[PDB]
């Protein structure tokens, strides 16, 4: 047995690799992309008028 | 948070709006702590909306004082992912060592291990930072999602 | 006339033309209008124009968009929008004051 458990615990410590990373990629990308949704709205009440 | 920024805060809430109606979703919420200066693990949101599934998460709407005691909870936030722990994050498939990994197991790792991207999320986040021979060199792509 | 209070002369016309700086919108503003709703550099989908003046925010009636739209130069089932904003708004016409 012994070797092969403390390479299952690090496979098992990187398994996830990396939720932190990923909320930070997010992050970046709604605050950015947003800016679209943003821009037709007004647009839209010109439309209107 | 100061009266200076939370009318701020508000206004990039309402700016998510669809209609007028007040009423951001228990989805948008996510973009909202977001837009502010978040960057939440999408969990951290889950906590604080109760555990919803999608039915109710696309159904149930939020308000702004609905929302700020959330944008309270997490943004005097736990711990904050630095550089080092991101890097080694991703250099777990360097098959060696090198610094490097092809842009292929990259783009794909991301839409398959931990808070899972779709492709549109991998592409535009990636594209450009591999090099002439299709390696992404991970470490300046951990710097360009902190300084971002 | 009484748009001022009697004798419009060389000044009094002037007097009210200036002043007066507000009614619609900018043409720069009216291609934003659509030109902001595209998702790249591309065009309009007709469906989306016609769904969206009769459902969303301030509504038209059927004959409201139908006016519109012998007025609106479908091309590609795409309602190519900055040539309609040119349409309604350039050097446009005269005699409506002064």
């Amino acid at each position: 047995g012994v070797l092969a458990h403390l390479e299952e615990e690090r496979d098992l410590k990187i398994t996830d690799v990396i939720i932190a990373f990923q909320a930070q990629c997010r992050g970046y990308l709604a605050r950015k992309a947003f800016a679209k949704r943003q821009q037709q709205l007004t647009a839209m009440k010109v439309i209107q008028r | 948070f100061s009266e200076e920024q939370t009318a701020e805060f508000k206004e990039a809430f309402q700016l998510f709006d669809r209609t007028g109606d007040g009423k951001i979703l228990y989805s948008q919420c996510g973009d909202v702590m977001r837009a502010l200066g978040q960057n939440p693990t999408n969990a951290e949101v889950m906590k604080v909306l109760g555990n919803p599934k999608s039915d109710e998460m696309n159904l149930k709407t939020l308000k702004f004082e609905q929302f700020l005691p959330m944008m309270q909870t997490i943004a005097k936030n736990k711990d904050q992912g630095c550089f080092e722990d991101y890097v080694e994050g991703l250099r777990v498939f360097d098959k060696e060592g090198n610094g490097t990994v092809m842009g292929a197991e990259i783009r794909h790792v991301l839409v398959t291990l931990g808070e899972k991207m779709t492709e549109e999320e991998v592409e535009q986040l990636v594209a450009g930072h591999e090099d002439s021979n299709g390696c992404i060199n991970y470490e300046e792509l951990v710097r360009m999602v902190l300084s971002g | 006339v009484a748009e001022a209070p009697g004798p419009i002369n060389f000044t009094m016309f002037l007097t009210i033309f200036g002043d007066r700086i507000a009614g619609t919108d900018e043409e720069d503003v009216i291609v934003n209008a659509f030109n902001l709703f595209d998702e790249g550099d591309g065009k309009c989908k007709e469906e989306t124009l016609k769904r969206s003046l009769t459902t969303w925010g301030e509504k038209f009636s059927q004959d409201e968009v139908d006016q519109a739209l012998s007025e609106a130069p479908i091309d590609g089932n795409g309602l190519i929008d900055i040539k309609k904003f040119a349409q309604i708004l350039t050097k446009g016409a005269k005699e409506e004051g002064a």
